């Protein structure tokens, strides 16, 4: 009874990029990826559940809610459902200005919450591991990381492993979830061969990844830049009243706009 | 009996048996959830990649720890055939998936050619349709009619097809004119057996006995692993089915493994039986098909609280029963009782594991009641037959230099005839039987000199 | 061998709340773990006795006896149906129904009165009086030329013939009723004896003295007791509440001094004035009143006169009342109804704890007695800490093959001899010596050949003491065990008596189980083990080792002795090997050693 929860971050312009690149590897391909590595996690176990969610620029969906080939029948109605969910929402997109990246903290914070009442459907006799697994193409946002941050700490609190795997670039935020919840770190070279390395590290079960030799996750730095003046400092003076990292000792604090005390 | 988990009678197969048996998609998936994960998480990888991996690849994959575990997975997969080695120009051997088990593992994962191993051209509502619970009760009657034959009860009503399968099958022997049924010393332990587990010998027997028939041994084998997952909501269309395996429904339906509502309809509906069969016990202390209704004693007083004529005669074998109430039955383990079960043919630890399974539960989570005092006594009754063996033997005399009767106690070995060394006394424990062999290799002694 | 009662009861779906099952055979099961078991086994108590006690199932079985006993309590008969109705799972059957009215139709058939020290029979009806009379043997027995009685008849009876007339109402099927009047027996002088305030009284004793008592007069009942755990205060408390002298009769001597002892501390009476028939105290007779006798062994004919016919003489007159007896299976038959000729009491009490007494089916000196009116828990007993829970395993150690084939060889007394003496069943004797001695708990050895303890004895140079010695030289080494504080092992016979201290002791090793004597064997279990401090916790100091002979049929009398503890709810074990036996130093170790063991005992005259 394993748990793995899929949350891929679409950003049609992005994606739109890709399309125009006219790179082999398409938005189209990544979700056919992310279908076969789902099926196979259904396949190896009965008891093992897959959810898969896409998060849009300023929504988040969740695709997962016969044997005509001689395909299993849950394996072929679980595929189809997710087919009309993804095409419907990439074929219309409404462009915003102010938020032209998609919000993964956004989708998290719906799977969290989801796995939560899941996790209480779930009998308390029978026991539950839960992973999420990250696809980011979209660029990382600096407002959404307190946004982000709550949601990797919700993670911690339920035990819930992050793993994230990066199709183009390594995102700061991304890497700092990973370390958090102690989830594994991957970044790809070749974005059509993403489905190999899903199936090396992703699609195993937590006994089993102990067992084979998967790459280590990448160490992530700790950053602190004071917001005054967006700098970065080795140390920085952080005021009590509002936490705020500071580049030099302030005697006015402005975050907090109180007045430090002075002896 | 042994637990074949769809390993046993894997192994040993013909490659190409094997190959018609992966040929079914539905028994590649079986096959699969059977593998240990290891080998389950490496069939996956393999199963998208035709080129062949090479064994020191395969090494690098594991942890030197868990290298050894993987070992006895690889030698699992390649006595099943699922890995064939195949030989690379360099000195590494590439390991390649079964090209057929490949395959239908594809089909069953993403759309495949075949059009799977059940098809219904369009059937919704069913006429006479059998309720789940109507079924499991129905499930429960006839094995206790293939039972019952072991009791002589009006309420054994065997199709006689049955019948002859338990001859062949030796739980139950029928001797003298008439053939009356009699019950064997392993039909007895077969009784004691769990159900699930009776089932599955049941199964094996039938096997035994297909190719006397005729009937596929794969096709069946493929049909009971269709019984494992079979779902009591789904249901299932007879159209479809090779004649073998048509035969094989009408001997499920007398199993009761299979409801049949007509013998000709186009319609079957899976039973709780086929769910339950399985290569294993249903639980040490607890019994699936039934919730335990025997109260166990230090006193060795028994007391049952379900009212059934085959439960009182498994419980009277075991132990005579004093009073008879439907609420209620009594009945004591008198050392006599356990000695008619001897002598009829038992196995001791399967008379506490039935108590244990059938135990009330009040009972369960004491230690003193789960095991009796007379078992003990049952040990010492086992240890005075153990103490007398009885086999004829024949006796050589005038054996003279130890060295020549040393010669002879090695043939006599080889041949079995011999029961013990008896080097110092000189006498022959060789059988009369086997006794003109080892007369021959005594005048060939006498000959050399 | 299996036995269909479904066509005697109908059926009825009333089983959750009702914890009883009733038979025609009158055999009753009653489970423990019911709430409605506590009423239950109150009511099967009264109305039933028990063949068995196991601790999950409670089996009890209708006797007639018992039945009349609640006749005798006054239950209305409708009342006992009622109350089996309540508790029955299935419809009580018809026949068993009416074998209860017959039984309760009359509280007493036959109703027996003491008036001025004379048994007056009165009866409500004068023909159910003149049927009495029919009776040849009645009318030969019959005492003659020796008040509102609105309808009531009274014909004198000799005190001689009054056993002999409880015999002849159960031939005539009409039991006599034990009442005693105060008024009627006017020459009797009231006395006051009152128990100590301070003194505790065990609640179990104080239950079953008010149930004797019942309504109005005492009325005569045996109290099923612990021999050795709060035994005398039963008694001497009962002789407080009757508030008449009374004498206690005990056949130990010891038991005696202990019963005077319990007397001594609550009542400040006997300071002024004590008074013992036993050891010819005889002091202060007359005016003391209560006196202590054993049985008719006191009693000595033609080897002393004067004194001797003064005691016998004094007993009676001094006390009218109720006779105690103790140890009632040691007393041999006949020795009751000796003791009622020379001394007569209105009403009869025994304290036992064996369910069956002399352990013989076909002679019960129960009639004699009375009914048994309650029987002690002992499960209960050991909840409450006044006895320590006995654990009992039993060893078994092959017979050695020389002694074996001498075994079978002679059918004679000195077969017996060489089971007794079995080096293998010594050596694990010497074995748990060494174990008890590593506890350091103290422990004492039993052997049913008199002899048999003293030989182990001397080997091993431990302190053996035997029934053909002098009772002071044997009381001073049972002082110097209990009442002073040293751990030794002790080997002890039989000795003809039961000896209990003040100080607790436990464990206790059975050599062997050929004794005749099958109860006293289990009664001893009972005296000699004993909880180490008042409210034992659940783990027990106690351990109880049987040590059985192979091949020697010594099991056939272990067997008999399961069914008594599961009575006694003592816990159970059966251990073939000792584990560890083998690995000791033990002497006969060697087979030449066991070999002249069998020499000596052959040597030795049958
Ligand atoms: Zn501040």
């Amino acid at each position: 009874l394993n748990l793995l929860v899929i949350v891929v971050d679409a950003n049609p312009i992005w994606w739109g990029k890709q399309a125009l690149k006219e790179s082999q590897f398409t938005l189209s391909k990544c979700i056919d990826a992310v279908m076969v590595l789902g099926n196979s996690h259904l396949f190896m176990n009965r008891s093992n559940k897959l959810a898969v969610i896409a998060s849009h620029i300023q929504e988040s969906r969740f695709l997962y809610p016969g044997s005509k080939d001689g395909k299993y029948e849950l394996l072929t109605s679980a595929n189809e459902v997710i087919v009309e969910e993804i095409k419907d929402l990439m074929t219309k997109s409404d462009i915003k200005g102010q938020h032209t990246e998609t919000l993964l903290a956004g989708s998290l914070a719906k799977a969290l919450c989801y796995i939560h009442r899941m996790n209480k459907e779930v009998k308390d006799n029978q026991e539950m591991k839960s992973r999420i697994l990250v696809i980011k193409a979209a660029e990382d946002s600096a407002l959404q990381y307190m946004n982000f941050m709550n949601v990797i700490f919700a993670a911690q609190k339920q035990n819930i492993l992050i793993d994230a795997c990066v199709l183009d670039s390594d995102s700061g935020l991304l890497q700092q979830a990973c370390d958090i919840t102690g989830g594994l770190y991957l970044k790809v070279p070749q974005m059509p061969s993403l489905l190999q390395y899903l199936l090396w590290v992703f699609l195993p079960d937590q006994d089993q990844r102990s067992q084979l030799i998967l790459p280590p996750p990448v160490h992530v730095d700790y950053r602190a830049a004071c917001f005054c003046h967006r700098n970065l400092i080795e140390i920085g003076y952080v005021c009590s009243v509002c936490l705020s990292i500071f580049c030099n000792f302030s005697p006015i604090c402005t975050t907090c706009e109180t007045a430090f005390k002075i002896s | 009996l042994q637990c074949r988990n769809l390993q046993e009678f894997l192994g040993g197969l013909s490659p190409g048996v094997l190959d018609r048996l992966y040929g079914h998609p539905a028994t590649c998936l079986a096959v699969f959830r059977e593998l240990p994960s290891l080998a389950k998480n490496w069939v996956m990888r393999m199963l998208f990649l035709e080129q062949p991996l090479p064994q020191a690849a395969v090494a690098l994959w594991v942890k030197k720890e868990f290298s050894k575990a993987q070992e006895e997975s690889t030698g699992l997969l390649s006595g099943l055939r699922i890995w064939h080695t195949q030989l690379l120009p360099g000195g590494l051997q590439g390991l390649i998936l079964n090209p057929i088990f490949r395959q239908n593992l594809r089909i069953a994962l993403l759309g495949g050619g075949k059009a799977w191993s059940d098809d219904t051209s369009q059937l919704g509502p069913d006429k006479h349709a059998r309720d789940v619970p109507s079924l499991d009760k129905y499930a429960e009657e006839r094995w206790e009619v293939v039972l019952h034959f072991m009791v002589g009860s009006p309420s054994a009503a065997v199709s006689q097809d049955l019948a002859q399968l338990l001859s062949q099958a030796g739980l139950m022997k029928s001797t003298e004119p008439g053939e009356p049924p009699c019950i064997t010393s392993a039909g007895f332990q077969f009784l004691l057996l769990d159900t699930p587990a009776q089932l599955w010998y049941f199964m094996l027997q039938y096997l035994q006995t297909a190719q006397s028939r005729g009937m596929d041994l794969v096709e069946i084998l493929s049909f009971l692993f269709q019984l494992s997952f079979s779902t009591l909501g789904k249901d299932y269309s007879v159209e479809g089915m090779s004649d073998s395996l048509l035969n094989f429904l009408q001997h499920l339906r007398e199993f009761g493994l299979v409801f049949q509502r007509k013998r000709k309809s186009r319609r079957y509906y899976p039973t709780r039986l086929a769910i339950n069969l399985s290569s294993g016990v249903s639980g040490a202390g607890g019994t699936v098909h039934q919730p335990g209704f025997i109260v166990v004693e230090t006193n060795y007083r028994l007391y049952a609280y379900t009212e059934s004529e085959l439960q009182i005669a498994l419980i009277a074998l075991f132990s005579e029963m004093l009073y008879r109430f439907p609420n209620m039955v009594v009945a004591q383990v008198t050392r006599e009782s356990v000695q008619q079960a001897i002598a009829s043919g038992i196995t001791a630890q399967q008379i506490i594991h039935f108590l244990r399974t059938r135990a009330h539960p009040v009972m369960l989570k004491q230690t003193p009641v789960l095991p009796p005092t007379i078992t003990d006594q049952i040990r010492l009754w086992e240890l005075e037959r153990d103490r007398l063996r009885f086999t004829e033997g024949v006796l050589y005399n005038q054996f003279l230099s130890q060295v020549d009767f040393e010669l002879l106690l090695a043939h006599a070995r080889e041949l079995g005839v011999l029961v013990f060394e008896n080097s110092a006394k000189r006498l022959m424990v060789v059988t009369p039987a086997g006794h003109s062999d080892v007369k021959r290799f005594w005048k060939r002694q006498k000959h050399s000199s | 061998g299996a036995k269909d009662y479904r066509l005697q009861m109908p059926l009825k779906d009333d089983h959750t709340s009702r914890p009883l099952w009733v038979a025609p055979d009158g055999h009753i099961f009653l489970e423990a773990f019911s709430p409605v078991y506590k009423y239950a086994q109150d009511f099967l108590v009264a109305i039933a006795e028990p063949v068995c006690r196991p601790t999950h199932v409670h089996e009890y079985k209708l006797t007639a006896y018992s039945l009349y006993a609640a006749v005798s309590v006054g239950l209305q008969t409708s009342d006992i149906t009622e109350y089996l109705r309540k508790l029955s799972k299935t419809g009580v059957p018809d026949g068993i129904m009416q074998f209860i009215k017959l039984c309760t139709v009359s509280y007493g058939k036959v109703k027996l009165v003491l008036k001025h020290n004379r048994y007056f029979v009165e009866s409500c009806h004068p023909d159910v009086i003149q049927h009495l009379l029919q009776d040849p043997v009645i009318r030969e027995c019959r005492l003659r030329n020796s008040e509102e009685e609105t309808q009531t008849v009274s014909f004198e009876v000799k005190q001689e013939m009054i056993e002999e007339l409880q015999k002849r109402c159960i031939h005539l099927e009409y039991p006599l009723l034990a009442e005693y009047d105060f008024r009627n027996d006017s020459v009797n002088p009231d006395i006051n004896i009152d128990l100590k305030p301070t003194a505790v009284l065990r609640p179990y004793q104080e239950k079953s003295l008010r149930k004797m008592f019942g309504n109005g007069r005492a009325r005569s009942g045996v109290i099923v007791l612990p021999c050795g755990a709060g035994k005398s205060l039963v008694g001497v408390t009962a002789a407080c509440t009757v508030r008449k002298r009374c004498l206690v009769l005990g056949n130990s001597a010891v038991s005696v001094e202990q019963w005077k002892a319990q007397f001594k501390m609550w009542s400040t009476i006997d300071d002024s004035q004590i008074c013992r028939f036993t050891s010819d105290a005889k002091d202060k007779p007359i005016g003391c009143s209560v006196a202590i006798s054993t049985y008719s062994m006191l009693g000595h004919t033609t080897k002393r006169s004067w004194e001797a016919e003064r005691v016998m003489e004094w007993l009676k007159t001094q006390e009218w009342g109720l006779m105690i007896l103790d140890e009632v299976h040691t007393i041999p038959a006949k020795m009751f109804r000796r003791v009622l000729t020379i001394v007569q009491a209105h009403c009869k009490l025994g304290l036992t704890a064996t369910l069956v007494r002399e352990d013989d089916k076909i002679v019960d000196l129960n009639f004699l007695i009375g009914p048994k009116l309650y029987e002690a828990n002992w499960m209960e007993l050991q909840n409450n800490g006044y006895i320590a829970k006995v654990q009992c395993a039993e060893v078994w150690c092959p017979m050695s093959p020389e002694f074996y084939r001498e075994y079978v060889a002679i059918k004679t007394k000195k077969r017996i001899l060489l089971y007794t003496m079995n080096p293998n069943k010594f050596r694990a004797c010497q074995f748990l010596i060494k174990f008890h001695e590593r506890r350091n708990d103290k422990i004492i050895v039993f052997a049913d050949n008199v002899f048999a303890l003293k030989e182990y004895a001397i080997r091993l140079n431990k302190p053996y003491i035997y029934g053909p010695t002098s009772q002071g030289e044997r009381m001073q080494i049972l002082q110097n065990f209990k009442h002073n504080p040293k751990i030794n092992t002790i080997f002890i016979s039989k000795v003809g008596d039961t000896s209990f201290d003040l100080p607790e002791a436990n464990v206790l090793i059975q050599i062997s189980s050929h004794g005749g004597s099958r109860r006293q064997e289990a009664q001893r279990l009972g005296r000699v083990l004993r909880a180490k401090k008042g409210m034992v916790a659940e783990e027990y100091n106690a351990f109880f080792y049987s040590l059985v002979s192979q091949d020697t049929q010594e099991m056939a009398y272990s067997t008999k002795r399961q069914r008594f503890l599961v009575d006694q709810g003592y816990s159970f074990k059966v251990i073939t090997k000792l584990a560890g036996m083998e690995e000791e130093d033990l002497a006969f170790s060697t087979k030449e050693e066991q070999q002249q063991l069998l020499q000596k005992v052959l040597a030795a005259t049958d």
